[PDB]
């Protein structure tokens, strides 16, 4: 710096060193795995976070298999969703938690509109939005025990006046799973997982791990042709 | 004089026909079909700021080495009259072609690190790529020059000499790089079938230009077909990689339309 | 903010010694550091300068090959190392901090210093002593051997005071501004090589020695300093 | 009894207000200034280009000395720049990454950050021990913070997505005045150059005008088809401008209570993420989603100069105190300076 | 109930405060804006740019 004052040299030094620190920080801030969590109220999100051991947004973090996972739980907000969700378009995966037991209970004045109607409306709204046409969706299904102990004594057609199957557990479970997985409108890009929770399911996060591995391979095996 | 001279170890290359005309004309017209699309290629792989990744680096560097070796071949063939000047041409051509091979091998490794090493690396690894890519050719040409010096420049067209086993400084890597590119494509196509079409493998065939193997088998006459293949494929390599990695992809098309016209 | 210096003493010419400075109360690693020295009976003179990241080092003319400055960030410490001494090198030393970014006020806080005993642009100070009275207005002036107005509007002149038995304290940086903890009766101004400082309504603990300094280009040069005595 | 009388009085007052709003709009601005010569083309061009950000830019604010900047991004960084020599002055880490606004005190002492955690944090610059540290964390809101501005060193205005606004005192930590009356989520507020009035816009196609010490709302403003994202304030204090999400920007008056001017073009079918004015008030500067900023004649609305150069959406822009430069911050991580 | 009565009273108060306002014509506002823009025009660099000697960004 032949044309620099005696004191602007230190200014340039300061600016350069801050650039180095920013670059290092923003390089180390692209190796943790993002996850966005959702679910209707009282649908087991507390159970999901409790089993796997992990106001505004509530963030949470854990470390497993040499990867740092970061889950954004956003259920504490009651504002409009058109505004605070487009800042979430860079996440690997959307976890969506619902329960199979609430097939009858009514959440409003309309008896036909049970809790499952609201859950499936939320699912359809999430899948067919703009900022997630390349986003994997992980569907956790909960409350199987009470579901069996209820359908032993109550029918299913109360919320499904087109069902023509056996009133045991397995047919109901298959019907619910297909009913959730058949709303996707583009199976050429997205995909919809499913796994059935249990109180001893230490593999509760192994499913998410596998889904994320497969998503990353799908990306790396598409950006290089093939 | 034709392209096959680069690697043909045909100690008894002869003919009883119009062979030489056809072979050499294919060589020259094939090179002239290159040196046109490769220029625009090296322009695009160097200009558009939104493309700068590791793969873009490797494509750019291998493309520039390809172009410079192509023009050095196109200029320095007809300088055999100077007894003490075409050895320099032989050394330079050796170095540049070997650099091309090493960058292709690094391309294969990059393919591996995308389809098995799923996640991002702990730290950036650009320095190792540059070091190996431009250090293997340097060490090899240095050792070759140390062992012998006359081998550079021949009696017909000045390149490496077939009269003694020195051509094994260009045949060697031409074996040990294809032997690994075949494995890499096997693995990638294995994951294309098990963790989840043919045009993609065809495109990956032109960077790891396995077609060079159409030179190693020219034992003697009654093998003119394979030398025709050698010329017709290898002399259009730049144009082929242009088609397979500059226009067919919609990503590069959209980026070029967005930024070049700005 | 506290800067405690240690390591001084009395040595014979030659030998070696290391003067250390320990910092407490502030972010150590955002400030660059200077070492200055004062004559047993006369003014000040710059010695050495080290910066952030251990990138740049500057010495003066009579110091190279003998002195070595360094910083140890984790323990928040600064080192000067000295060898092959002579009787011309008896003085006392101060460690000063300064941070360079737009708007800053370098040479903000000075240390206490340590005594060491051994068995270009220049500053001209107008006077050596001027009598005063508690209640009249006073002025002091000095001159520089070359212009100090750089191309960016800056005018690198620093005005310092020293009261009896004390350590120096900043009063003016860049010819027009007040440092921290100083009443607004002090003032200063300048022109083309003729610089003035003004004190109105003198008081006690306002009598002592005054110095002016330049920082247009290394090495840094002081003057002889004037005196207001009462 | 009481309820019926209240309903009748409310209906009568609403009818009177509608009649007054209809009667006040005798003519528009475009019909009066047809004799004003156009500014022509403004071929503005880049002078600097600040780099070092990695995710999108949400907010930028100028200083009072027309030299320093501040900007906030997703990565968790709030950075103070020197525009003349394109240098760092300060870097500030954060705890909540979901920021949406920035503030920079007119005395060069304090900055503020806020966003999607309900808390407005205030930072002190001119320290002694050498680091921009944390002093106050104002709490008391229940929704994401949209924008915050300073009044002086000990008074601040905040707004969130709960239909509420707050006037707050830093020294005590206790809220001093709550402003209520909105239906939808509040997205922005601008100050006035006397710190006695302020105006806010809500996600309900409305914007209201409030007094600052009384605690009441004195005016309400309607006319848009959807929500308002960005609002700023005319320097003389007799107008303001808002930017909706239905591809139209508007200029209202704080004294006439009526839609006054509108800016929209057919080829533009996207949103207005930010609006700013200039020193003399002769340019309106708008950031869109069509990836480039427009420069409208802020008094005839008949033309537009254009600033391109971004690979993504524009989210913020600012103008110097003395009028020397304009800065745009966009989603491509790059922040640019035009003069 | 009392919620409806409270809402009606609040709406009445808000509408009464908004109604009793001495509003001014929009033409006067527009004249004020154009006058401020004109009487301050020659101090705006981003309309008539500064010569490179005095322009500090160049």
């Amino acid at each position: 710096g032949c044309t620099l004052s005696a004191e602007d040299k230190a200014a340039v030094e300061r600016s350069k060193m801050i650039d180095r620190n920013l670059r290092e920080d923003g390089e180390k801030a692209a190796r943790e795995v993002k996850l966005l969590l959702l679910g209707a109220g009282e649908s087991g999100k507390n159970t999901i976070v409790k089993q796997m051991k992990i106001t505004g947004i509530v963030e949470t973090h854990f470390t497993f298999k040499d990867l740092h996972f970061k889950m954004f739980d956003v259920g504490a907000q009651r504002s409009e969703r058109k505004k605070w969700i487009h800042c979430f378009e860079g996440v690997t995966a959307i976890i969506f938690c619902v329960a199979l037991s609430d097939y009858d209970l009514v959440l409003a004045e309309d008896e036909e509109m049970n809790r499952m109607h609201a859950s499936m409306k939320l699912f359809d709204s999430i899948c067919n939005n703009k900022w997630f046409t390349d986003t994997s969706i992980i569907l956790f299904l909960n409350k199987k025990d009470l579901f069996e102990e209820k359908i032993k004594k109550s029918p299913l057609t109360i919320c499904y006046p087109e069902y023509a199957g056996s009133n045991t557990y397995e047919e109901a479970a298959a019907y619910i799973q297909c009913q959730f997985e058949d709303l996707n409108k583009r199976k050429d890009t997205k995909e919809i997982y499913t796994h059935f929770t249990c109180s001893t399911d230490t593999k509760n996060v192994q499913f998410v791990f596998d889904a994320v591995t497969d998503v990353i391979i799908k990306n790396n095996l598409k950006d290089c042709g093939l | 004089t034709n392209f096959a001279v680069l690697m043909a170890h045909v100690e008894v290359k002869h003919s009883d026909a119009v062979h030489d005309l056809l072979l050499d004309v294919i060589t020259w017209v094939g090179i002239l079909l290159s040196l046109v699309c490769l220029l625009i290629c090296i322009f695009t792989f160097c200009f558009f700021r939104g493309l700068q990744s590791d793969r873009n680096t490797i494509h750019k560097n291998l493309c520039i080495s390809l172009f410079v070796a192509e023009l050095l071949f196109l200029i320095g063939i007809n300088r055999t009259d100077q007894p003490i000047a075409c050895a320099v041409f032989a050394a330079l051509l050796h170095f540049f072609f070997l650099a091309a091979f090493t960058w292709m091998f690094l391309e294969g490794v990059q393919l591996y690190i995308m389809l098995v090493e799923v996640f991002e690396s702990e730290h950036s690894r650009r320095k190792y790529f540059y070091l190996v890519g431009y250090g293997m050719p340097a060490l090899i040409v240095a050792v070759s020059a140390a062992v012998d010096y006359r081998s550079y420049g021949t009696d017909k067209v000045c390149w490496l000499r077939l009269d003694t086993y020195f051509i094994w400084s260009f045949i060697g890597p031409a074996t040990l790089i294809i032997m690994l590119n075949v494995i890499f494509l096997g693995i990638a196509l294995y994951k294309m079938f098990h963790h989840t079409w043919v045009i993609g493998a065809i495109a990956l065939l032109c960077l790891l230009g396995l077609t060079w193997a159409f030179g190693l088998m020219y034992i003697n006459e009654s093998t003119v077909i394979m030398a025709y293949l050698f010329t017709i494929f290898n002399s259009l390599q730049g144009m082929f990689i242009f088609i397979f990695h500059c226009v067919l992809q919609k990503k590069v098309r959209k980026e070029y339309g967005k930024c070049l016209r700005t | 903010v506290q800067l405690v210096e240690s390591g001084g003493g009395l040595v014979q010419p030659g030998g070696s010694r290391k003067l250390s400075c320990s910092a407490s109360g502030f972010a150590f690693s955002s400030f660059g550091m200077h070492w200055v020295r004062q004559a047993p009976e006369k003014g000040l003179e710059w010695v050495a300068y080290i910066s952030s990241g251990s990138g740049t080092i500057y010495y003066a003319d009579t110091v190279k090959g003998r002195f070595t400055i360094s910083r140890d960030d984790p323990k928040n410490t600064l080192f000067l190392q000295m060898t092959s001494l002579r009787s011309e090198d008896t003085a006392m030393y101060y460690c000063v901090r300064s941070i360079y970014y737009y708007g800053s006020s370098p040479f903000d806080f000075w240390g206490q210093g340590t005594t060491l005993t051994v068995s270009d642009i220049v500053m001209t100070q107008a006077t050596s002593s001027v009598p005063v009275t508690p209640g009249e207005s006073v002025s002091i002036s000095c001159r520089s051997s070359k212009s100090l107005l750089h191309s960016n509007g800056n005018t690198y002149l620093y005005w310092f005071l020293q009261r009896p038995g004390q350590s120096p304290q900043l009063l003016i940086y860049r010819m027009s501004n007040l440092a921290s903890g100083v009443p607004d009766r002090f003032s200063g101004s300048g022109s083309g090589t003729a610089f003035t400082l003004t004190i109105s309504r003198l008081e006690a603990e306002d009598v002592g020695v005054y110095y002016c300094m330049q920082h247009l280009e290394y090495p840094l040069t002081f003057g002889a300093g004037t005196k207001l005595e009462l | 009894s009481e309820l019926d009388q209240l309903r009748q009085e409310a209906e009568q007052l609403k009818n009177q207000i509608r009649d007054a709003r209809k009667a006040c709009a005798d003519a528009t601005l475009s019909q009066i200034t047809n004799n004003i010569d156009p500014v022509g083309r403004i071929q503005m061009r880049t002078r600097r280009t600040l780099r070092g950000h990695l995710a999108k830019i949400y907010a930028m604010h100028w200083g009072t000395d027309s030299r320093l900047l501040v900007s906030a991004s997703q990565d968790g960084k709030l950075i103070i720049w020197d525009s003349y020599t394109t240098n760092k002055v300060h870097a500030i880490p954060l705890r909540s990454s979901w920021v949406m606004t920035c503030a920079y005190a007119p005395s060069g002492n304090y900055v503020a950050c806020g966003g999607l955690d309900n808390i407005c944090s205030i930072y002190n610059l001119k320290t002694r021990e050498g680091n921009v540290r944390v002093s106050r964390e104002l709490a008391g809101h229940t929704g994401y913070l949209s924008c915050c501005r300073f009044l002086d060193d000990n008074q601040i205005v905040t707004s969130s997505g709960d239909t509420t606004c707050a006037l707050w005192d830093i020294e005590t930590g206790q809220q001093t005045t709550t402003f209520t009356g909105h239906t939808g989520d509040v997205m922005s507020l601008s100050l006035a150059p006397d710190t006695r009035l302020f105006v806010s816009g809500a996600c309900d196609a409305s914007a209201k005008l409030w007094d600052v010490r009384e605690g009441m709302c004195r005016q309400t403003f309607t006319g848009h088809e959807s929500d308002i994202n960005a609002i700023c304030f005319f320097p003389n204090g007799n107008a303001f401008a808002t930017g909706s999400d239905d591809a139209t920007c508007r200029l209202f008056d704080l004294r006439a209570d009526q839609e006054l001017m509108t800016y929209s073009h057919d080829n533009i079918i996207c949103g207005i993420t930010s609006v700013s004015f200039s020193k003399s008030g002769r340019l309106l500067l708008a950031g869109y989603d069509d990836f480039n900023c427009n420069v409208w004649d802020a008094l005839k609305a008949d033309r537009a100069g254009v600033l391109a150069g971004h690979d993504n959406r524009v989210s913020c822009l600012g103008v110097t105190d003395d009028g020397m430069a304009v800065a745009t911050g966009s989603w491509d991580s790059f922040l640019k300076i035009w003069n | 109930n009392t919620a409806s009565i409270a809402q009606a009273r609040k709406l009445v108060e808000q509408l009464k405060m908004e109604a009793n306002i001495d509003r001014i014509k929009v033409s006067k506002a527009a004249a004020d804006l154009m006058a401020y823009c004109e009487a301050h025009a020659k101090e705006d660099p981003l309309l008539t740019p500064v010569p490179a000697s005095e322009n500090p960004f160049r």
